[PDB]
């Protein structure tokens, strides 16, 4: 029943910081950028505006701010496979390091910094994607280019044991200087 | 330019008198604010005609004359024993805030 | 308003009489004051004035050799002048006041400078 | 909506204006005519179409004649030192207009007001609005304005015979301001299309030569180039006809 209205950004979270926020007041996705007083509890110089189980509400946002979506119909997590259009794009140059949530459930994930291998199909569209790191099968998927690997012994990585611990080593401090 | 007046006006003692005040359209008929002045030999150069319609504080009331386009006038009624002085103008030019004076009016009086 | 201005005389071109408006009636700090000169048989010229934030106007004569000042407090009040010519010739008054807005009515005795 | 406002602010009171999210064509104003002058720091008059700030101020009151020319970068003079301080280092373009025809009125329009006096100079921009009785003399006035204190603000009272020197001059200050991304830009030009010529194209943001044909490939709603398997340009969307 679209418990979940909006986000919350923002770096000190109140006054003194600006702090995006992303609302759905059953008018439209009401974005701004003003330095919020903000509530514990929800559901000032601004410098931006804009005014317009079966729901998956996938969302995907990074830093300027960017956001991707995808709605699709569903009936707990349901596996399977779906891409995220960029719907919209944010040029506010905010510094954002927490957020917060407006009221079902909903998940947080966190990206990182990973090669990946997408499958475009004939139409652009995104069919299948392949962790490039997450097992030695996906490693070798990857070097190949390839969905599908014939039987074979491929080669994917260096194996390098790191350094665990330094060591300096000098002659015995002896010939001390006559200070005293 | 100047304010410009005649150096000598003549008359009786209790009857009025209107020391002119001539310049061209340059000023005159440019803003709304003149300043006259009147000054014994030797005393401090006092105000008289500040706001046409109003004059200082304490001067006396036969003072305020008025502005007609392209001159002001101070009409002063009864010329007293004390109406002897020098008359001197004053406004803002129309440029680079230059405030002009006038030449001098010398109220004689017969003998 | 003692406005006793003080070092004023005869003097040839070079010279820079520190005229000392004494400010004991009324103040020349942060407020508006002006500095002005009659010829003889003349009117008055409007040399200098020095606002509540310091600033400063001269007329034509007087632009880029005249120069006003003052102690801090209402102790006095200066202007100095250079390269002085035979026009100059004028006693000096103070005017308290400020331009055409705030008309000038408190006056200095009359200091006798004649430049020539 | 700045320029054809038909209610101003006054000069005591100086507007300031964030403007974001625009295509701020600067020459559809600048080759209008309509303005006595168009005084530009730091940019050129034209010349600015091409140039993407962050966000514009637009300042907009009345002054009269002479304070038109007050307004400059650095100067002094009653607006400049207790009314609208700009700086020295001021990039914009100040805009003044005469209204005399529309604003000036019989008997005066007494609406408009400046400050009178006050003890210092404002800092570059600053806002000064304080409406405390002008202070002088030797004692806290209280309100009575005695010796030497006066009310700090005086009205205009556009008599439409005024000269030039007290008509009311509409004027308008645009400063440009750059920290983040640029939100506000002139307008760019898009020429003709042709086809099936070797041309030397350049759609908004990826140039290059080609010979631009009509295809039957099918983007997605948002995708904008189309690419080969070795990673070089081979479909573009015409954003303006998609
Ligand atoms: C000089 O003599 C003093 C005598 O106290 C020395 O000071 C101590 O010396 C002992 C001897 O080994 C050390 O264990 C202590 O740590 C010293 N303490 C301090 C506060 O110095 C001192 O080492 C001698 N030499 C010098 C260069 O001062
Ligand atoms: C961009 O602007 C052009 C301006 O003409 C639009 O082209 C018109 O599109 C309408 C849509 O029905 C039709 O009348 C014609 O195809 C075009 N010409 C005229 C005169 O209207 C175009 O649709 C706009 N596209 C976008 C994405 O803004
Ligand atoms: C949603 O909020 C915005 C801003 O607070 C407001 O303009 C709009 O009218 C609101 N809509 C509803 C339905 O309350
Ligand atoms: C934003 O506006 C508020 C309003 O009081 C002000 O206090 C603050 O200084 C402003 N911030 C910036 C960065 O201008
Ligand atoms: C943004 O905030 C983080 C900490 O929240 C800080 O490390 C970073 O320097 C900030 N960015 C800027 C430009 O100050
Ligand atoms: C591509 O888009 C068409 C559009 O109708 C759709 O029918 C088709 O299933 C999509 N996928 C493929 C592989 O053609």
């Amino acid at each position: 029943s679209n418990i979940i209205r909006g986000w919350i950004f923002g770096t000190t979270l109140d006054s003194k910081t600006q702090s995006l926020l992303i609302v759905n007041n059953a008018t439209n996705v009401v974005i701004k950028v003003c330095e919020f007083q903000f509530c514990n509890d929800p559901f000032n110089n601004c410098t931006f505006e804009y005014v317009s189980f079966k729901n998956l509400r996938e969302f995907v946002f990074k830093n300027y701010f960017k956001i991707y979506s995808k709605h699709t119909p569903i009936n707990d997590l349901p596996q399977g496979f779906s891409a995220l259009e960029p719907l919209v794009d944010l040029p506010i140059g905010i510094n954002i390091t927490r957020f917060q949530t407006l009221l079902a459930a909903y998940y947080v994930g966190y990206l990182q910094p990973r090669t990946f291998l997408l499958k475009y199909n004939e139409n652009g569209t995104i069919t299948d994607a392949v962790d490039c790191a997450l097992d030695p099968l996906s490693e070798t998927k990857c070097t190949l280019k390839s969905f599908t690997v014939e039987k074979g012994i491929y080669q994917t990585s260096n194996f390098r044991v790191q350094p665990t611990e330094s060591i300096v080593r000098f002659p015995n401090i002896t010939n001390l200087c006559p200070f005293g | 330019s100047a304010l410009t007046q005649p150096p000598s006006a003549s008359g009786s003692p209790g009857q009025s008198v209107t020391i002119s005040c001539t310049g061209t359209s340059s000023d005159v008929g440019g803003y709304k604010y003149v300043s006259w002045y009147q000054q014994h030999p030797g005393k401090a150069p006092k105000l008289m005609i500040y706001e046409v319609s109003k004059r200082p504080s304490g001067v006396p009331d036969r003072f305020s004359g008025s502005k007609s386009g392209n001159t002001a006038s101070l009409t002063v009624s009864g010329l007293q024993a004390e109406d002897e002085a020098d008359y001197y103008c004053s406004s803002y030019e129309g440029s680079n805030n230059f405030v002009v004076f006038g030449g001098g009016t010398k109220l004689t009086v017969l003998g | 308003v003692q406005l006793v201005e003080s070092g004023g005389g005869l003097i040839q071109p070079g010279g820079s009489l520190r005229l000392s408006c004494a400010a004991s009636g009324f103040t020349v700090s942060s407020n508006y004051m002006s500095w002005v000169r009659q010829a003889p048989g003349k009117g008055l010229e409007w040399v200098s004035v020095i606002y509540s934030g310091g600033s400063t106007y001269y007329a034509d004569s007087v632009k880029g050799r005249f120069t006003i000042s003052r102690d801090n407090s209402k102790n006095t009040l200066y202007l100095q002048m250079n390269s002085l010519r035979a026009e100059d010739t004028a006693v000096y008054y103070c005017a308290r006041g400020e331009g055409w807005e705030l008309p000038y009515d408190y006056w200095g005795q009359g200091t006798l400078v004649t430049v020539s | 909506e700045v320029f054809n406002a038909t209610r101003f602010a006054s000069v005591y009171a100086w507007n300031r204006k964030r403007i974001s999210n625009c295509v701020a064509d600067y020459s559809v104003l600048y080759n209008s005519a309509s303005f006595s002058t168009f005084k530009c720091y730091g940019v050129s008059p034209t010349k600015l179409n091409d140039l993407c700030f962050t966000n514009v101020y637009a300042d907009s009151f009345v002054i009269r004649g002479d304070e038109v020319r007050q307004i400059a970068p650095g100067q002094t003079g009653k607006i400049a030192d207790y009314n609208y301080k700009l700086p020295d280092d001021f990039t914009g373009c100040v805009i003044a207009w005469n209204s005399n025809n529309l604003d000036s009125k019989v008997g005066g329009n007494y609406n408009y007001l400046y400050r009178l006096f006050r003890k210092s100079n404002l800092k570059p921009f600053e806002r000064d609005i304080s409406t405390e009785i002008y202070q002088a003399g030797s004692t806290p006035c209280n309100g009575v304005e005695g010796f030497n204190c006066y009310f700090p603000l005086q009205s205009y009272g556009f008599q439409p015979t005024n000269g030039v020197g007290y008509q009311p001059y509409r004027v308008v200050v645009l400063s440009f301001e750059l920290l983040a991304p640029a939100t506000v830009c002139g307008p760019k030009k898009s020429t003709n299309l042709v086809k099936n010529k070797c041309v030397n194209f350049n759609f908004n943001g990826l140039t290059g030569t080609g010979v631009l044909t009509e295809s039957n490939k099918k983007f997605l709603p948002f995708q904008q180039f189309g690419r080969d398997i070795a990673d070089t340009t081979d479909a573009v969307r015409d954003p303006q006809t998609l």
